[PDB]
């Protein structure tokens, strides 16, 4: 009741007095890289509706795509192909996956089911939810990190369909997450304005951000380690940190309304990517919020997006079919 | 409720360096690795498919 | 090699976009629906209805109901204070940024409901209520016709020629009769013709 | 002197009425690429049908009235009313084929959107270029229409160049050009009105509480009303010259037939009245 | 974060409640109230538009009440003018999760909980 509205101002005491300076007043530093610009080398024109979510793999070539017409279509970013047109139970599906081995491709929507392929037939269908899923991740060829809509990010094992460790407790919907590069603890950005970092060793959460206004659509996380950045419904993207514990800058402009879709960083970290839901996606310098290009292009959404492996073209999807290769 | 009044205090015995010192190493690794930045840094026509 | 590499997706290139255009004559005739408060197939005269349902997902829909803005209508089955906590749901379908250009369609519930119960009211403007006509009794007929005035009340309001909403008072026979209208009047907007 | 003055500029107004409306046609339907819907190829077909007329019939048609005399010869003259006829048979026949694309999707809405794909709006632009070259050059340069008192004293002599059609060839040509358009796009919007006046009146039942009707004569009189005043004359007086004499007045088969030439400046502002139009023309 | 906090409080008499708003910009939020009388679930009760136009009601609590958002010291008012004897209910001020909108799924059960509990009125 009231023995725990003491507690909170003890952490917002120590968070206010960590707060040494501003990333926006210690970065009198050189110019920004002025304006930067990427044309469409690629349109992959095969779907038959909206694509909800993609994942570039992890070979830097072989893309995944995920529409709402039921079609899960294994790309190539090379020769423009199609190397497989993979069927689906259920028409909707709201996110894919791609394994850091090349050899599985994991995918699952609003059917509460997060089906395991491998690159056509099923492999495990790994239900157990009472929600709709909305992100899916590989750490290895036998584990997931899937989120789901029912407050509880969950941790699966392929082999025999069993729940390792369930990341319970978010009083929220939650949405799309990340994974460290170390691969041994997650972010989770959900519908109740709060970036909570779990961990994959104890089980439980190790901090909690609040810096927003509105439900939080998509996450990333830095190229280091050490930060991660967070798109929520009030055109905002706030960058937060994990030895610091509070948020440095606030990318936004005046004339934005429209709520992020999807975030995703450069290889270096210095180029914020976001996909907006005014039918562009800007270009977030992550030290001066600049917006170093608009970057049209799209005609319904941009409603997820996804950088390579070593950085070389990032894949804007879309809400009319189209897949574009932007270098 | 009963739980989240236990949750806070796990969070509470935890430090924190300050943000002079926290994003001092964010500029250090969007510095030192711009010369293998290919949407930073535009690529060659002869390597970029 | 550089020869038989080129071959060896392009047998799979022209075998896999010769099979998308033999399904793309079954996703262009299959009609979403979505029967909203598990999917289901029903034809009626060689057309393929594609009858969604949303029942195992909880009570917070602002991230699964932006999933369905390609839907054609939306089945707004309602029950005859739960109108009013039934009403901000259809206030807020039709105010949506998404679910903008879908055409709901009304289904009131049971109208002996209405009628055993009479023989209540809620709001403050059914007194002085001028009931219109083409009904069956006036001490139900007063009643029935309000909340099929109610929620015709905001369907006006925000119409813009693009969504109307089809109210009914109960089967497939009328939604086939009336999806085949949504697809009519959709074609005329378009011309400069309605 | 003046009289011929005058005209070498409204005459010349007209060749480039057609270039700077219908480029936006063609370079706004082959850019954007989310208009390239089926429905938007027989209009691609109202721009190329269009462009052989504004570049190749209506200059070279005013160089006729401006000189006098036809400066390119015999063997264009076979070919530039060979050229003439397929500017406007298959002007005319797009006209058609639009309007029965919007007459099955009104009165037969299931059936449209699974059963007419862009693998088949290649074959139905086909079968009415193939139809509008047959009236066009088979018989005008294979010789049908030759048939005689001055039909053989300046059609094969010498800078005689006009058009001295036969006693059938502007009889079976001129039903395939005019009133077989005349049945079909008099049927269509009879059963596409019966539909728009039958939804205004199926609103106005449970909504028309909280005429209205000059909607649907404004769109039906900008597509159905100047199609048969611009090229309806210029196709009556043609049966005329033939079947009788008493209408020559030397000036009622060129500038009267001109006026067909002006239905062709209209197309591009009455059949791009879709939204996705009127937001990819400010871009240009 | 997003706080929420309340104020204020016989068949009959009067009653005014004051709310908060500390965390997010109160210009462009489609403020509303939600009541529950034990027992039951949650019903509506008001509404307040992005500048004070579109006030609406309930069935019952229509006419009676008024209900003023100030947007200059982040807080709304509900003024309970000719109280009921069915009014005896928690009184928890909702929000509306999108700046810039005109719909509001803010009905339902206790998805939320980061906010202040809404002061207890009771008859
Ligand atoms: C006078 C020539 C140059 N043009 C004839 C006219 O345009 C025409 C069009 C279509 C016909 O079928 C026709 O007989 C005549």
């Amino acid at each position: 009741r009231q023995e725990a509205e003491q507690l909170k101002n003890q952490i917002r005491d120590a968070r206010k007095a960590c707060a040494d300076a501003t990333l926006s007043q210690i970065t009198n530093n050189i110019d920004p890289v002025g304006r930067i610009q990427m044309r469409t080398r690629r349109t992959l024109r095969g779907h038959l509706a909206k694509i909800y979510a993609m994942h570039w793999g992890t070979d830097s070539r072989l893309l995944v795509s995920a529409s709402q017409d039921g079609k899960l279509i294994i790309w190539d970013s090379y020769t423009t192909n199609k190397v497989h047109a993979i069927p689906l139970r259920s028409s909707w599906v709201m996110t894919c996956a791609y394994a850091p081995s090349g050899n599985y491709v994991a995918c699952g929507g609003l059917d509460n089911i997060c089906s395991i392929y491998n690159l056509v037939r099923v492999s495990r269908e790994l239900a157990g939810h009472t929600g709709y899923l909305s992100c899916c991740r590989f750490l290895d060829d036998n584990q997931i990190v899937t989120s789901s809509g029912d407050t509880t990010c969950a941790l699966w094992d392929i082999e025999t369909g069993q729940q390792t460790t369930t990341f319970t407790g978010h009083t929220g919907d939650v949405m799309s997450l990340s994974l460290a590069p170390d691969t041994r603890l997650f972010v989770s950005g959900a519908c109740d304005a709060s970036a909570k970092l779990w961990d994959v060793r104890e089980g439980m959460c190790r901090q909690t951000f609040t810096g927003h206004e509105s439900d939080i659509n998509a996450i990333c996380f830095f190229p280091n380690g050490n930060a991660f950045a967070t798109g929520s419904d009030d055109a905002t993207c706030r960058l937060f940190d994990l030895r610091a514990d509070q948020e440095l800058m606030t990318y936004s402009h005046d004339n934005i309304i429209c709520g992020i879709t999807s975030v995703s960083f450069s290889k270096s970290g210095r180029l914020l990517l976001a996909g907006y839901d005014d039918f562009n996606c800007n270009v977030w310098d992550a030290l001066k919020a600049d917006r170093a290009g608009v970057l049209a292009g799209h005609d319904n959404r941009v409603s997820c997006l996804g950088v390579t492996d070593d950085g070389m073209a990032v894949a804007t999807g879309s809400w009319d079919s189209f897949l574009k290769i932007w270098n | 409720a009963r739980k989240l009044v236990e949750q806070l205090k796990m969070e509470a015995n935890i430090d924190r360096i300050k943000v002079s010192k926290a994003a001092a190493d964010l500029m250090a690794y969007c510095e030192a690795h711009a010369k293998e930045d290919p949407l930073l840094t535009p690529v060659p026509a002869s390597e970029n498919p | 090699d550089q020869r038989n590499e080129e071959k060896a997706q392009r047998e799979a290139n022209k075998k896999i976009e010769k099979q998308l255009q033999k399904d793309k004559q079954v996703y262009r005739a299959t009609h979403r629906l979505l029967l909203l408060g598990f999917e289901t197939k029903f034809q009626v005269d060689k057309v393929n209805f594609h009858m969604f349902d949303v029942g195992g997902q909880r009570d917070e829909r602002r991230k699964w109901i932006q999933c369905f803005n390609d839907v054609t209508a939306i089945i707004f089955v309602v029950a005859s204070n739960r109108l009013q906590e039934a009403l901000n749901l259809f206030k807020s379908i039709w105010n949506n940024r998404w679910l903008r250009t879908i055409s709901v369609i009304l289904f009131l519930n049971k109208q002996d409901l209405l009628a055993e119960k009479v023989l209540e009211d809620y709001f403050p403007e059914f007194a002085r209520y001028t009931t219109p006509e083409d009904a069956e009794d006036p001490r139900v007929t007063r009643a029935k016709y309000f909340i099929r005035d109610e929620f015709l009340r905001i369907s006006t309001a925000s119409g813009d020629g693009r969504h109307y909403c089809y109210p009914h008072f109960t089967n497939i026979r009328r939604v086939f009769n009336d999806c085949r209208d949504i697809i009519q009047r959709m074609h005329l907007r378009q011309y400069e013709l309605l | 002197e003046v009289w011929v003055v005058g005209m070498g500029i409204v005459m010349s107004l007209i060749v480039l009425a057609i270039v700077f409306g219908n480029v936006l046609v063609i370079t706004a339907i082959a850019k954007f690429e989310r208009l390239q819907t089926v429905t938007n190829y027989f209009i691609t077909s109202l721009a190329v049908a269009d462009l052989v007329m504004g570049l190749a019939v209506v200059p070279f048609g005013a160089a006729h009235i401006l000189t006098k005399t036809w400066t390119f010869g015999n063997f264009w003259c076979e070919f530039w009313t060979s050229i003439d006829v397929l500017c406007v048979t298959a002007s005319i026949w797009t006209l058609v084929v639009i309007a029965v694309d919007r007459y099955f999707a009104i009165t037969s809405p299931f059936k449209y959107q699974s059963l007419l794909t862009k693998n088949k709006a290649r074959v139905i632009i086909l079968m009415v270029w193939i139809v509008s070259g047959l009236t066009s050059f088979l018989p005008i340069q294979m010789h049908w229409y030759r048939a005689h008192q001055e039909a053989i004293n300046c059609y094969a002599e010498e800078t005689c160049c006009d058009f001295f059609t036969n006693q059938a060839y502007a009889i079976a040509s001129s039903i395939v050009s005019f009133y077989v358009p005349l049945v079909i796009m008099v049927f269509v919007y009879s059963r596409v009105f019966q539909e728009a006046k039958r939804q205004l009146q199926k609103i106005d039942k449970s909504e028309g509480r909280f005429l209205k009707e000059h909607k649907a004569l404004k769109t039906l009189g900008i597509i159905m009303g100047t199609f048969t005043l611009a090229w309806l004359p210029f196709f009556i007086v043609n049966i005329v010259h033939v079947i009788q004499d008493n209408l020559i007045r030397k000036e009622v088969y060129i500038l009267l037939n001109w006026i067909g030439y002006v239905n062709s400046g209209f197309n591009p502002l009455i059949y791009s009245r879709s939204p996705d139009f009127r937001i990819a023309f400010q871009e240009l | 974060q997003v706080q929420l906090q309340e104020s204020g409080g016989q068949p009959g008499g009067s009653l005014r409640l004051s709310c908060a708003a500390s965390g997010f910009t109160f210009s462009n939020y489609k403020m509303n109230w939600v009541r529950q009388a034990p027992g039951k679930g949650l019903e509506w009760v008001s509404d307040i538009s992005q500048s004070g136009a579109s006030i609406s009601y309930t069935g019952s609590v229509k006419g009676r009440f008024t209900i003023s958002r100030d947007n200059a010291k982040n807080t709304l008012y509900l003024q309970m003018n000719s109280l009921k004897p069915e009014d005896t209910a928690v009184y928890y001020c909702a929000r509306c999760p999108a700046p810039f909108t005109r719909d509001c799924f803010d009905v339902t059960s206790t998805t939320y909980a980061y906010r202040g509990q809404g002061t207890q009125v009771t008859v």
